[PDB]
């Protein structure tokens, strides 16, 4: 296996709570595919009539063209569409998760064939979350190890996602925040994953989309707010992030024709924002980075939201803890000399950190990196006057690239270890 | 975020 080789064959595979990012080293950009399989039960004769035989007993499908062709077809997809790591963890008995999961494995390995012969097998590195117990590394080993006799595959290696982001910034010494669908993982890295420091938050993009799911129900479109892919749109576009919440509502109670809008779902459906509900704008953003305010509340008195704990294993993902303090109790949870090398530099990465600055709102309106800065320097002063807050150039991709830069660097004569939890396996 | 100047790659090839 010489240098040349792995610069071709190293095969990068991310598995984030809702998008797996995948694909060769000589890619300029990862391919996405949903983290989902859709099951097929009870259908119509009529409908089945007219399916593959081959998918029909199969019964499960995934990829996002084969899943938009029979999803219409099913009445019932809350019971039929299976997301395996909405939370980051697939349960050790779940065996509807890891089939999913395996299918997944299958479907990115065969979007890129072979056609030169010196070729023995991809040298395969796959991102979990820093929250994943022994027993899915486990899993995912026997998974690629199976799929070894359909694929030619010749190593396989994994690593926590936070990891992979701070190598693919180039950065040995920092502090991790990586927000996506699911939750935020806080995590020190000083030339490795500094376990003791890590914090986890149960809040990520999905309770963005529920308060603008509330919010369009409030302004009058109920039936609208019944499909997930249009209230994922309306978040999009029309999200953003205060500086200071209570200066944004005051401004935008002010001054409301400043901050209306308007959406375009499809060529018959538009939304719009109104006067009476264009502050809400702001909750929208705000509640990744701090859920406790008083217009996020009044949804939870009426159980139209939920904002609690959550446990898996031997970790605690806080509800209501605001980014800033969970820097800031990572920290503290690490020796004094890790927190001098690694405080210089906070480095966010995730989908949920996308926002953008609308122009002519700079006055109110934040990007995420400025959000986290003013929390910063409201609860420590002295270490926001120190350290470099900065957001991965493509927020999806970051651990795609980590992932595929650690496969490439490893050493082959690195076995996998249980003790060190590194290393290589060869199927 | 060339591989070349990663400070990252000497790093990981030097572990045993
Ligand atoms: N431009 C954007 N503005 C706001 N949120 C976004 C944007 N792009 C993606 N997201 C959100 O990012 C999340 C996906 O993050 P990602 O890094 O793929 O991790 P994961 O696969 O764990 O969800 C989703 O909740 C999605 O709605």
């Amino acid at each position: 296996i010489s240098d040349a080789y792995r610069l071709k064959y190293t095969f990068g595979v991310d598995f984030g709570t809702s998008y797996v990012k995948y694909g060769p080293i000589t890619l300029n950009e990862p391919k996405m595919v949903q983290t989902r399989g859709l099951f097929l039960r009870d259908l119509p004769e009529s409908v089945k009539m007219r399916i593959p035989p081959d998918v029909l007993a199969r019964g499960l499908v995934v990829g996002d063209e084969e899943v938009r062709k029979y999803l219409s077809s099913v009445r019932d997809v809350q019971r039929n569409l299976k997301y395996p790591l909405k939370d980051g963890v697939a349960r050790r008995d779940d065996e509807e998760a890891w089939r999913v999961l395996k299918e997944l494995a299958r479907y990115t390995l065969a979007q890129f064939p072979v056609s030169d012969p010196e070729f023995a097998g991809w040298l395969v590195a796959v991102a979990l979350s820093a929250l994943a117990p022994d027993y899915m590394y486990k899993a995912i080993f026997d998974i690629y190890d199976e799929l070894a006799s359909e694929f030619k595959i010749y190593a396989v290696t994994i690593l926590p996602q936070p990891l992979a982001v701070a190598i693919a910034e180039n950065a040995v010494n920092c502090v991790i925040v990586e927000g996506g669908h699911g939750n935020i993982q806080v995590a020190p890295i000083s030339f490795a994953l500094i376990r003791e420091g890590l914090v986890a938050l149960n809040r990520g993009g999905a309770e963005a989309n529920a308060i603008t799911r509330e919010i369009l129900k409030d302004i009058g479109y109920s039936d609208i707010a019944r499909e997930e892919y249009a209230v994922e749109v309306v978040k999009r576009a029309v999200g953003l992030v205060p500086r200071r919440l209570k200066e944004a509502i005051r401004a935008a109670k002010s001054d409301p024709d400043r901050f209306v809008t308007k959406v375009r779902l499809s060529p018959v459906v538009e939304v719009e924002i109104p006067r009476e509900y264009a502050w809400t704008r702001f909750l929208i953003g705000e509640i990744v980075f701090d859920p406790n305010h008083e217009e996020i509340k009044s949804y939870i008195e009426q159980s139209r939201l939920r904002i609690e704990n959550a446990v898996i294993g031997d970790v605690t993902l806080y509800g209501e803890m605001d980014v800033a303090s969970a820097i800031i109790t990572s920290l503290r949870n690490v020796s004094v000399e890790i927190q001098e090398r690694v405080a210089s530099q906070i480095i966010l990465s995730g989908g949920a950190f996308s926002w953008r600055v609308p122009p002519g709102m700079e006055d109110v309106a934040a990007d995420s990196v400025t959000r986290v800065k003013i929390a910063l320097e409201e609860k420590s002063p002295a270490l926001a006057s120190k350290v470099e807050v900065r957001l991965v150039s493509e927020p999806q991709y970051s651990v795609w690239r980590g992932a595929v830069i650690y496969g490439y660097a490893l050493p082959l004569s690195l076995e996998w270890s249980d003790t060190t939890r590194e290393g290589w396996r060869f199927p | 975020g060339g591989i070349g100047e990663n400070e990252w790659v000497k790093i990981l090839r030097s572990k045993r």
